[PDB]
């Protein structure tokens, strides 16, 4: 039914969402030490 | 299994489950 | 109803993977500090 068929979806996509946002989030976060080097290194 | 048909019918009618 | 329950539950799991992501930009936050941390150490014995 709705039910069963509906729940299933999201559910499985959540799990490439968290992974997908947590990689992005870590992408984004290590160009900050990048930065932090850059100048260190300048 | 005879009455799958009308169980599929009565899950869609009213309606993780 | 009972496709809002389910509905329901699939939204928890997506809460669930919302969380995951916010706690793993968090860590990449305290994993990147620690790295300039490194960066800063092996810098100044450089």
């Amino acid at each position: 039914l709705a039910a069963e068929q509906e729940a299933q979806h999201i559910v499985a996509a959540a799990r490439n969402a968290k992974m997908a946002r947590l990689r992005q989030a870590k992408e984004e976060a290590e160009r900050e030490i990048a930065e932090h080097r850059a100048q260190v290194e300048r | 299994g005879e009455f799958f048909s009308s169980a599929l019918t009565s899950a869609a009618a009213q309606q993780k489950l | 109803m009972v496709r809002f329950i389910r509905q329901e539950a699939e939204e928890k799991a997506n809460e669930i993977s919302v969380s995951a992501e916010e706690e793993f930009n968090i860590e990449k936050l305290q994993l990147v500090e620690a790295e300039k941390k490194k960066i800063r150490q092996e810098y100044e014995r450089k």
